[PDB]
């Protein structure tokens, strides 16, 4: 309907389940959100709930009170966080998809003048890169800037990385990647 | 140490509208929502569904619950309301653009709440309605939302993009432009 | 297949 202004009200739950060096050290974190502020948080390296402002106070006081609820809690390290863990482990923490790299001038622009060369990095999981570029063989790094880290939200990662150059005729620019995905690097070149 | 994973399981229920949400995320990708019209589970790459499973109908409990609660929050708070924080919002492409290639424009909306929000694609002015797809709200940590929406395309050096959004906070539609240079 | 599991919301506090 139009001129829907009417205030509105929120509250969300996150469970979230941190792992440390596989599954040797997990830590959950159950937070309750009213609006934008967390108002109760159960932490299991504490192992009951405290109150994050004073509108979660009631709640931390009845849920410490309950003693099913807090052994449940207690135990989901290893009952909900350690589980599932377990059945997403092959296709999520084990994903691995090999970028396609390509690399070209931002623009049309005579050689001995500045240009922005582009190497672009697509589609690939996990996050954790290394793009470097290379002129001749040496290393440039004054000159390079970068998109970051761009996440697609379909489970595949991009990112640019761009070099300011002044091309000259015969110079060979390298654009190299490593990534988990490859056992050797992916390296595309530019010749000016 | 990228050998930190995180899974959360995200839930969340907001009045008047009567919006509920069920997902769970792995390092900030979306491994499956629940439907709350259709009442199944929706998993983000189709394979994870021959990998793994999930029981739907405890996720819809949970959504009962978070309604019963969300009710008592908001008359413990004498009936705060949500204040509304706008988004920004990003357009881009699933891969370098070429002429006639087929691509996805891909628009990122960010930092906002409450989870409500209107995106519409136009080509040259005009919505386009089909071919889109969207995600469901994805949290953050500071309890904001991202949410991302999608167009399968074919560029062109003379068509132009904006990715329209509405939303509360703003005080007039946002409109980012995306366009294909020669 | 393996079946994630959730953990279930306990009810506020009137």
């Amino acid at each position: 309907s139009m001129g829907d202004t009417r205030p509105r009200f929120l509250w969300q739950l996150k469970f979230e389940c941190h792992f440390f060096n596989g599954t040797e050290r997990v830590r959950l974190l159950e937070r309750c959100i009213y609006n934008q502020e967390e108002s109760v948080r159960f932490d299991s390296d504490v192992g009951e709930y405290r109150a994050v402002t004073e509108l979660g106070r009631p709640d931390a006081e009845y849920w410490n009170s309950q003693k099913d609820l807090l052994e449940q809690r207690r135990a989901a390290v290893d009952t909900y966080c350690r589980h599932n863990y377990g059945v997403g482990e092959s296709f999520t923490v084990q994903r691995r998809v090999e970028p396609k790299v390509t690399v070209y001038p931002s623009k049309t622009q005579p050689l001995q003048h500045h240009n922005l060369l582009v190497c672009s990095v697509s589609g690939f999981y996990p996050g954790s890169i290394e793009v470097r570029w290379f002129r001749n063989g040496q290393e440039e790094k004054a000159g390079v800037v970068s998109t970051g880290l761009i996440q697609n939200g379909d489970w595949t990662f991009q990112t640019l990385v761009m070099l300011e150059t002044v091309p000259r005729s015969g110079e060979v620019y390298t654009c190299q990647v490593e990534h988990p995905s490859v056992t050797s690097p992916l390296t595309v070149e530019w010749r000016a | 140490i990228k050998e930190e994973h995180v899974i959360i399981q995200a839930e969340f229920y907001l009045n008047p509208d009567q919006s509920g949400e069920f997902m769970f995320d792995f390092d900030g990708d979306e491994i499956f929502h629940v439907d709350m019209a259709k009442k199944e589970t929706v998993w983000r790459l189709e394979e994870f569904g021959r990998f793994a499973s999930f029981e739907a109908q405890g996720a819809l409990a949970n959504i009962a619950v978070d309604k019963a609660n969300l009710e008592i929050m908001t008359k413990r708070s004498n009936y705060t309301p949500i204040t509304n924080v706008p988004p920004e919002v990003t357009v881009l492409t699933n891969s370098p653009v070429e002429l006639r290639e087929p691509n996805v424009l891909i628009c990122f909306i960010d930092k906002f709440t409450p989870p409500v929000v209107n995106v519409t694609w136009l080509r040259n002015g005009k919505p386009v309605t089909t071919g889109v797809s969207e995600t469901v709200f994805l949290p953050r940590e500071d309890h904001l939302f991202r949410k991302f929406h999608y167009l399968p395309f074919l560029p062109s050096t003379e068509d132009v993009y904006d990715c329209r959004v509405e939303h509360w906070g703003l005080d007039e539609p946002l409109l980012k432009h995306w366009e294909f240079d020669a | 297949v393996l079946s994630f599991e959730l953990l279930h919301a306990p009810a506020t506090v009137c």
